[PDB]
């Protein structure tokens, strides 16, 4: 195929200008989408806090109040998302990747109002789950939405306009440039074929769409953690064993939210009515939780700087992680929409730094700061659940720059892809995907 | 925890010449420092990992080994290697420094130039009297010395005191110091001082008489 | 430069206290872990403890518990340690280090100049400066050895300089030696026989534990 | 499909474990390798310093002791290319490349020993060649060997130890693991057809390798300046229309390294004598060069730092990309084993530093500091012109560590592969591999 | 966070005079600094600033050395020097941190403040005395007392009650000049009760001649 | 240079008002901030890129406009908000500051309490005599004050001073400070302070006896 490949090498990256103006459309707007999506999901969770005013003498009432918001608040994105689009449950990521291998729908008249108010609902009531689940899924229909709109032909802008937007989507969740043109390159694109995404617009994409979010967002960063130390040589083996405990507990958490999915599926059995009644309940749960014990609940993000500077007691990180993937487990198992991306850097942070204190407790030739084990294993459930640990790593990198880490945080995660695939672990995303193919031909 | 015991405590050899000292351990150790200390400087550390010369370290020095023996060493030492060389493991925890190594110059005998100090009139005045005597420029460092009173011993209310190895000619010196209370002094008239060395069967000695 | 200046070391008294403060200068003070060493007279390198920059972890020898207290003031610059209960047995030389590594097995990566401990239940006592001439019938050779004694003070040190130290070479003044809790040491100084009684040869001692300048004036005998 | 699909799915990513252990050894072996190279580089740029010395004196004999050392060192690459590996001349990433694609040969008994003493003579002389050109293919043709040595079949093992070899070395180079992965994926694969490249696999070998170079290479960076200040929303503008610049220029300067070698082969015109003699009055010329102008000769490394901190003077930059756009192109037009990879990364700091002092005195209001656009336009030139920003944008992100920069420094990445599109310009490793497929059927 | 200017206090006309700014509560580095002035009863006015590295300085209308702005980032201060001073120069000197928004930079956060006097007359330190009522004073719910600050230069003093125990309840009143010497007094009402049986002193300060004078107020008998 | 020019120099409001101060430009400007100044204070950071909120200004504050126009606007002002507040650009190298809108208080009535003090006795050791009468806290400012000697009326000699407004009850103060010759003071007896203000019609006047 000598000249056919002579031919095509005088000819790579020739991105249609269209094409390219048009990355720039869907970024910006994926951008104000999610930075509008934050913004809301702050206005409600600050009216939750104002109510328990209002009623912080009788602590009863208190717990009561603080129960029932969030049920209110969960049950109506509960309703929208199965009275309006029902492939907006849960994260949305497995959609957006079937939509690149042309199985599942862009229903973007019906997602775009389903996603974003009924994220607002779920997200802002305080449930354990993130906000790249449905940032990723809008801002992908968003990328649709603007093909449907402008009528462009051809695979090329239908994939790469797919692309871009989910990947602008999860730039402006994280405020993360790399880590969504990666989410692409690794863990999105069709994973067993070629394709016609065009790399150059997911960027124009992934840019347009960080600079809305810079715009809204600066002088206070995600995660701030600060310098920490560095890792000496002779300390490597203690994060390839790091991974090593991740290799094997990234699937094993996998199998519950698919079980557990299961498991929350026989309480309703497809009725909306006793469904939507039972996210209320575990979204007052969640709200409680929220009052009166913080770090079993929300995003986890908030937690996550605390664990790190060795300001949590061994027996908190323990019961920390026990109730953390107990919420988790209900939340995004139950379908509610949302990610459980978000939720699984905080159960790796929870992680590794109970381990870096069992590491610096055993080992003071080496001085250990316990907090270089949680930056390891913060995209180490990344790695052993989803396994896109490339992603992970650009995405802790960009969140918390301590650069120095590079080598623990390449070596915990190459550790736990590794014992996940030989503790036969299969990726979250398209575990759900199959389930759901499956569930799309298992009726005929 | 680790005990660490280097081998040739004290020791000399001549410049332009190869020296080897010696860490050991009591249990396994790995990756070893050794620090320079000369007399009045902060120790420099010298030596790490037990194979990274330090920067400005001069390329004669060396160090080898494994688990717990290792060895420092000068494949050809000027003079300003003379000094003390102590290895410190941190492989275990706690860490450990060893005894030390101090590596003295060797060179050419050379013999006291003995010298003799009656009392002052100024310490005579105040009731002591404390007669000096100042063998100076020898080495090796072994001497002994000997008080005469009226050529009779006297080994009461002597104190002698070595200098360190000499920074220029790298010899020694040793000062002995013989107090009296004034009184006893004057009961006698000849003093004498006799340094015994290994460059003669025959003290240099040196004394005077109060006439 | 890099430096650590370290300071706060004098006489006391048994069973007492003291704090010592290394001052940094010429790196981040903060980022590295820093650490003292002592050293008792004629003897080892001994590890006293250390200290991580947010003073989250301290580590001490095996050595009772309130005895030592390392603190740093990052703020200041400045490293602290407070010797408690304190023996003859912590009479020695205390230096001030801030730690490295390599291949991740520590080391000792910069030390300061020093302080001075002396524990002892004497009291300051300024020295007596008595010069050394040779015999009334000396030796008329080339070279004439003269010496000033410096008798009976306390504690150490001495400085011993000959005319301002001018006369920097033919000079060694010998290690002190302690008797009835009291010190006592010469110093020679040779130069040829032309320079002297020719010129002035003088002795210039100070004792500055007791406020002591005094230069002694080397007269010949009899 | 779908049935098909749901099948693939729920059997992903399960790389053979041989495919795994043994990538392992290939970046073991791609570290220790790539490690040696470097060692031996600046031992021989020691002799000259060292030779330099005893003829420090008659200042026309220094000139040319420091010509004729390095002038040998020079031809002795130019040979040991000739005679015994042709295709160990230059880059050899279109090579490594072309293999990938099932179009050229991996002869490795005949170019890890070609290349790893080649470039030794033109790195080791004082040449404008990075040690990424033969890192890279040291790498792969390690790679080769290890499925050779166990003799382990299909397209998938051939296609992943090939690979994590070439990013294990490129890696090795720079310290830079992550633009090793992101080289493979970005720029080196098949890039018109699906590849069964296992990245867990590639990844394990940027582990090895990386470790490696960090025991060799360890308390001691390539390029150190520190923490820069931060860039303003509203100072964004100036990075874009510094990538402009670039993307214009980016073509450009393709033109001319396609177009010399071109003539520096006429002057031969494959005389292998012609040649080598050719090549040691370049590398006699670049031990001269860097005696007397160290920035217009070298790696180019030694000047980022001082170029980012703004110490030069608005001429001197002038001059010193004029020169070193110069040097660059007479040492890999010609052929000589090394990258031109590196050298764009000292033409690229140049160029923005020149920039950035032009915006400091235009707009006192934003309070600039011209080192941010050097940072800005270090992996401008890799963007532009072997069009591969997000590999050159994550590989200064991991040499300069100021990551507050991402921003301003993936605008004028992107604000140069985009303006090389509209213009004219190509892939320069697909540019050579096209050229030089061009003549295996001409 | 802080900002902590000195050096203020007089200067003969065509004279020089050293301003230093004392940070604390971040890091002096990687910071803008910059230097505002005020006339009295005037308003602001930008007089330079300085980058971290000391690399670049930029100032505003002067002549030749004007104004000469410094740092020292290893003692984390400001410096300034004005030099051939004339009497515009005699006002108050602010030492402001620089920052920025969407990168149109503002004056984050300004020091207290430092005045420079340009006069011909001699630095003079403050007499205090007490003012208590007389032995007819009426009895109400409060009493009022005070200090009189008198006969001192250059500018300012000043007063604060028990080291500001008494913060609420206090006038000082904006000094006056004549015979170029300046005066003030300071108000402060007290309840019936806590005095005279709690003590109330007033504590008076003037730095340019480094005084400090505690006056205490006792009763008229 | 870019002038900047404000609104009204001086306004005054009272509180519930809505009030609106406005920063005019030489030449186009923009994202300008605000500076609040209250009396005998370091400028505070109040509202900076045209319209945004420094953490801690309360919400009753507003920024807006466009380089040409810009305004800030208290909305239902409160009596803490007195101050002089400036507006500063740097959009323009030099960057360039206001002149100023001081904000003055409209309150309710206040009427004055005067207290009276007799030269203290070190004074008098120091060959002078200052009388001094607090006038304290009245609204509004307008106050004429006046001394009787003897029941006569003294002209030369008499210094006052005003007070800010404050910044939590709006009152207004003032000091009035008769100075005399220690000689002069002691020729007479009865000294009185009147004051007068449209709180009352008939002036308050304290006054003491040297006797
Ligand atoms: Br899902
Ligand atoms: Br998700
Ligand atoms: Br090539
Ligand atoms: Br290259």
């Amino acid at each position: 195929r000598r000249r056919q490949l002579i031919r095509q090498l005088l000819e790579r990256d020739k991105t249609p200008l269209a094409i390219l103006f048009m990355a720039a459309v869907v970024g910006t707007l994926v951008g104000l989408a999610a930075v509008a999506f934050d913004k809301g999901v702050a206005w409600l969770q600050n009216q939750r806090m104002g109510a328990l005013v209002h009623t912080a003498d009788n602590y009863p009432l208190l717990l009561t109040v603080a129960f029932l918001c969030s049920a209110v608040l969960a049950m109506f994105g509960y309703f929208l998302v199965r009275k309006y689009a029902p492939e907006a449950g849960g994260s949305g990521i497995p959609e957006i990747e079937g939509a690149l291998e042309d199985q599942r729908p862009v229903r973007w008249w019906r997602v775009l109002p389903v996603k974003f108010f009924g994220g607002l609902g779920t997200l802002g009531g305080g449930m354990v789950l993130g906000r790249e689940g449905p940032t990723v899924q809008i801002g992908g229909n968003i990328g649709r939405m603007v093909l449907d709109i402008f009528r462009l032909k051809g695979d090329e802008a239908r994939h790469t306009l797919l692309a871009t937007g989910a990947a602008a989507g999860l730039a402006a969740a994280f405020n993360a440039p790399l880590a969504g043109i990666l989410f692409i390159i690794e863990e999105m694109r069709p994973q067993f074929r070629y394709t016609l995404i065009s790399i150059k617009a997911v960027f124009i994409g992934v840019i347009m769409s960080t600079i809305m979010y810079r715009i809204f967002n600066h002088e206070v960063a995600l995660i701030d953690v600060g310098k920490l130390s560095d890792a000496p040589l002779n300390t490597l083996w203690l994060y390839l064993i790091l991974g090593i405990i991740f290799g094997i507990f990234g699937p094993i958490f996998n199998k519950w939210v698919l079980g557990m999915q299961d498991l929350l599926h026989r309480v309703h059995g497809g009725n909306i009515t006793k469904w939507v009644l039972m996210g209320g309940a575990i979204g007052g749960l969640c709200g409680l939780l929220g009052f009166v014990a913080p770090a079993t609940s929300g995003g986890g993000f908030n937690l996550i700087p605390i664990a790190t500077a060795g300001n949590f007691s061994m027996g908190m990180l323990v019961f920390i992680f026990v109730a953390r993937v107990i919420t988790t487990l209900l939340c995004f198992s139950s379908g509610a929409p949302g990610g459980i991306f978000a939720p699984m850097l905080a159960l790796g942070t929870v992680l590794g730094t109970a381990f870096g204190m069992v590491a610096v407790e055993l080992f003071p030739q080496y001085h250990l700061e316990a907090g270089t084990f949680a930056i390891a294993g913060m995209g180490a459930l990344l790695a052993a659940s989803i396994r896109a640990p490339l992603t992970g790593i650009i995405l802790v990198l960009e969140m918390t720059d301590n650069y120095q880490l590079i080598l623990p945080m390449i070596i915990t995660g190459l550790g736990a892809t590794l014992l996940a695939q030989f503790t036969g672990g299969k990726p979250l995303y398209s575990a759900i995907l199959a389930r759901t193919l499956a569930k799309q031909e298992a009726e005929q | 925890d680790i005990v660490l015991t280097q081998s040739p405590a004290i020791m000399s050899a001549a410049p332009g010449d190869k020296v080897t000292m010696t860490c050991s351990a009591s249990s396994s150790v790995s990756y070893i420092h050794w620090y320079q200390q000369k007399s009045g400087t902060s120790p420099k550390r010298w030596i790490y990992d037990t194979s990274k010369l330090t920067s400005g370290v001069p390329v004669r020095f060396s160090g080898s080994g494994s688990g717990t023996s290792y060895s420092l060493t000068i494949n050809t030492m000027e003079a300003e290697d003379a000094a003390t060389y102590y290895c410190q493991q941190w492989s275990s925890h706690p860490q450990t420094f060893g005894g030390g190594t101090k590596l003295e110059i060797l060179r050419a005998d050379a013999a006291p130039t003995v010298s003799i100090f009656p009392p002052s009139s100024e310490q005579l005045t105040s009731g002591g009297a404390s007669v000096v005597c100042f063998l100076n420029n020898f080495y090796p460092k072994d001497i002994n010395v000997k008080w005469k009173i009226d050529g009779s011993e006297r080994q009461n209310g002597v104190l002698n005191s070595w200098t360190d190895q000499d920074s220029k000619d790298s010899t020694y010196s040793m000062s002995s110091t013989l107090t009296l209370t004034k009184d006893e002094y004057e009961r006698h008239n000849s003093y004498t001082c006799e340094a015994t060395h290994k460059t003669s069967t025959s003290p240099i000695v040196k004394s005077f008489n109060r006439a | 430069e890099v430096r650590l200046l370290e300071s706060g070391g004098g006489l006391v008294q048994p069973g007492g206290s003291l704090k010592l403060s290394c001052a940094a200068s010429g790196f981040d003070y903060s980022r590295y872990w820093m650490s003292w060493v002592r050293q008792a007279p004629g003897k080892g390198l001994k590890w006293i403890g250390e200290i991580n920059p947010v003073s989250s972890t301290i580590n001490y020898t095996p050595s009772l518990k309130d005895k030592f207290i390392i603190s740093r003031d990052n703020a200041k610059d400045t490293l602290y340690l407070q010797i408690s209960k304190v023996r003859s047995e912590d009479t020695a030389l205390y230096y001030c280090a801030r730690l490295y590594y390599g291949y991740g097995y520590w080391y000792f990566d910069v030390w300061g100049a020093g302080t001075t401990v002396t524990v002892s239940s004497a009291k300051t006592t300024p020295p007596s400066v008595y010069p050394l001439a040779p015999g009334s019938a000396a030796a008329a050779a080339s070279m004439v050895t003269l010496g000033c004694l410096v008798k009976g003070y306390f504690p150490e040190p001495v400085t011993v300089t000959w005319n301002s130290g001018s006369l920097a070479a033919g000079v060694h003044t010998f290690p002190a030696v302690l008797q009835a809790a009291l010190y006592t040491l010469s110093s020679s100084v040779t130069v040829p026989s032309s320079s002297w009684p020719s010129e002035t040869v003088t002795c210039n001692v100070a004792h500055p534990a007791s406020s002591t300048k005094v230069d002694k004036k080397i007269v010949p005998r009899a």
